[PDB]
């Protein structure tokens, strides 16, 4: 019951490890460009990347 | 408002850090996720025998 | 205020197991032969499956409490609407010097 504890732990993280670089390339694109622009501009950018 | 070439190079730079920062945060818990699974699934095998 | 503390609590379900995991993997290791009887593996494991169950039934009542905060999220939504725009007037009479 603890084993499966750590399974569903550790299929969680491969999971992230698996979405880490386009998580983080969104991530810096946000931190880089969206600052300047309002809500609209930063949601309509965000979805183009 | 105004993206110049410097603009592009810190783009780069922050996903080169971000990734980094990233993925040895998730990696530094997939080692210990594992740590984990080998001393469980050897006590399941243990006390299974 | 449960909102808060309740998820801004999340320690327990976090430190309470993120250590006390790292507490479990070692009596496994002074061991390998005479588990059965151990003490110290009988505990740590037992604790856990207390210690867990916190978060996940805990948890099911969160979600129905999210649903309390929505309810009434949603119960103030109108007003804090009119609020929104009557700034937005006051803000209109700016073209008047």
């Amino acid at each position: 019951s603890e084993r499966g504890r750590w399974e569903q732990q550790s299929e969680n993280f491969n999971t992230q490890m698996s979405t880490v670089v386009g998580d983080v390339v969104l991530a810096s694109a946000f931190l880089a460009y969206i600052g300047f622009f309002d809500q609209n501009f930063r949601t309509d950018l965000m979805r183009k990347w | 408002n105004y993206v110049t070439p410097r603009h592009y190079l810190d783009f780069i730079n922050q996903v080169v850090l971000l990734i980094n920062e990233k993925r040895d945060q998730l990696e530094e818990e997939q080692l210990h996720l594992n740590i984990g699974l080998k001393k469980l699934r050897d006590t399941e095998a243990q006390v299974k025998d | 205020k449960k909102r808060s503390d309740l998820l801004k609590i999340q320690g327990e379900f976090q430190v309470k197991l993120r250590i006390l995991e790292k507490s479990l993997l070692n009596a496994l290791s002074q061991a390998s032969g005479n588990i059965l009887d151990d003490d110290s593996v009988i505990s740590t494991l037992e604790t856990l499956k207390k210690e867990t169950t916190e978060i996940a039934l805990k948890v099911e009542e969160t979600e129905t409490v999210m649903q309390e905060i929505s309810e009434v999220s949603a119960l103030y939504n109108p007003m804090a609407l009119s609020c929104s725009r009557v700034y937005f007037a006051m803000e209109e009479l700016s073209q008047f010097h």
